[PDB]
């Protein structure tokens, strides 16, 4: 939900160590770009996302 | 997660340090020490008097 | 009928490792099995302690 | 005197407990069995049972056990127990019995009234261990002695 | 020494006020607040008998 | 599962160590016990080997 | 159970007796524990041996009767346990059935 003048807080799930990608948001393109770190667990109990 | 660090051997004075995992929040480790102490291994041969 | 029900096992993990320590009260299965198009299972039975990486 | 050391259970009263094995089914037992502990050598085992030994309802051998609140009683020498042979009941004191069990996988405690039959099955394993390099299960005639340690035969 | 516990009375623990036949619940509370206690088999054994 | 799950400082020391791996289970339907599954005696274990 | 509640009707050379059916006893290695009997039939609770002793005692006389048949002992699930448990998780099973239905 958008509001007027506000700021949106999306989650999301990768593999990439630099992640960069082209975020669709219903008319438009925005670059999200960012260092990703290795999590603290080596093996979990659910499937890969 | 292992932490290695070196503390100097000294009463009294607080050792502050934190652990950054990489992806995380900075976790802060103090140590005040207060006293320490040293105990040989004593081992009684004789008593002697007047 | 009403079943036994073995010791919890403690699970260390590593990279791409899973061991298991496993104390056993009286003999009993293992049964692990992976996940992919070769599983590769393994029917055993543990009755003493065991370690199984 | 024995009398200042069975004091203490003399404040006590014995009690009806679960049994998951008895005579027919799973009932509720006079005779419930809280432990078997086996570690002295030579084929003494030490059961906890629900009962009481050595009080009347002090007399010499007897178990003082509860029925439906009613407190009775019967000679030590009607009550018997197996673990895959007989075994031997030595002497009791308060919640506790000192018999000389064979090996085995369980206990089995048992006595009979006029025409009902008691029991109580456990599944407690009781072992047998020999003193020293010689392998036995039923100890010799002869031989030399060595330290060991058995579980006392009074009340202290 | 060591002094037992009936009420605010710090009583020797071998010297009993009371007995087992005389009181069926008042002996089992003496022994309710002494189970804390380095006396109690003094308290108990003077306790039992008269 | 091994030597040394309980440890105590001296014989008579009032202050133990376990580490025995106790976890309670749920009773049966219409009885008063209560159920537990822990791992063995370490000092029995050890005396096997 | 001829109507008459727990006893056991047998025939001794001609002439059909009985006995109540606590005075019955049978092991197979270990003493068992008779449930209940219908007919020619009985419920029995045993545990593993090779062979299976019924016997019963009369004012002097003792009778019995041993065969060689192996009685065994099955557990349910992935635990191989002898005697049955106190406590644990519940299993489906397939045991013989109480009643004579």
């Amino acid at each position: 939900e958008l509001t007027e003048q506000g700021s949106a807080t999306i989650h999301f799930s990768t593999a990439n160590i630099h992640p960069e990608f082209r975020l669709q948001i219903c008319t438009s393109y925005v670059t999200c770009k960012g260092d990703c770190h290795p999590p603290k667990d080596h093996i979990v109990t659910h499937p890969q996302y | 997660y292992e932490h290695a660090t070196t503390m100097p051997s000294q009463a009294g004075i607080s050792y502050n340090t934190i652990v950054n995992r990489a992806g995380y929040a900075p976790l802060p480790i103090s140590i005040t020490p207060t006293k320490i102490k040293l105990i040989p291994t004593v081992n009684l041969e004789y008593v002697t008097c007047h | 009928c009403t079943v036994p029900l073995a010791p919890e096992p403690m699970i260390t993990f590593g990279f791409r490792s899973v061991s298991l320590k496993l104390h056993p009260k009286n003999p009993t299965y293992l049964i692990t099995r992976q996940l992919a198009d070769e599983p590769h299972y393994t029917h055993e039975l543990i009755s003493e302690p065991a370690v199984r990486n | 005197s024995t009398e200042e050391l069975f004091n203490e259970y003399k404040l006590t009263r014995p009690y009806m407990a679960r049994c998951i094995r008895c005579a027919v089914g799973s009932c509720h037992s006079p005779i419930a069995i809280e432990a078997v502990k086996s570690d002295g050598h030579d084929g003494y085992v030490r059961l906890q049972t629900s009962s009481q030994y050595g009080l009347d309802s002090l007399k010499g051998r007897t178990m003082r056990y509860d029925m439906h609140g009613t407190i009775k009683e019967i000679p030590l020498h009607q009550v018997s127990l197996y673990t895959s042979r007989p075994c031997h009941i030595v002497d009791g004191h308060g919640y506790f019995l000192l018999a000389r069990c064979p090996a085995g996988d369980s206990i089995t405690m048992e006595f009979k009234k006029d025409s009902v039959r008691h029991s109580c099955s456990v599944p407690y394993e009781v072992k047998f261990n020999p003193v020293g390099r010689e392998l036995y299960t039923h100890p010799p005639e002869h031989g030399v002695e060595q330290a060991c340690q058995v579980y006392a035969h009074d009340a202290q | 020494t060591t002094m037992c516990l009936l009420a605010n009375v710090t009583f020797p623990c071998a010297q009993p006020p009371i007995c087992y036949d005389r009181k069926p619940a008042e002996t089992l509370a003496m022994l309710s607040v002494n189970v804390d206690n380095p006396g109690y088999d003094e308290l108990l054994e003077a306790a039992v008998k008269c | 599962g091994a030597f040394g799950d309980i440890q105590s400082r001296t014989v008579s020391s009032s202050d133990l160590y376990a580490n025995t791996n106790l976890v309670l289970q749920r009773p049966k339907a219409g009885a008063i016990h209560v159920p537990y599954t822990q791992a063995p005696s370490g000092f029995e274990q050890w005396k096997k080997d």
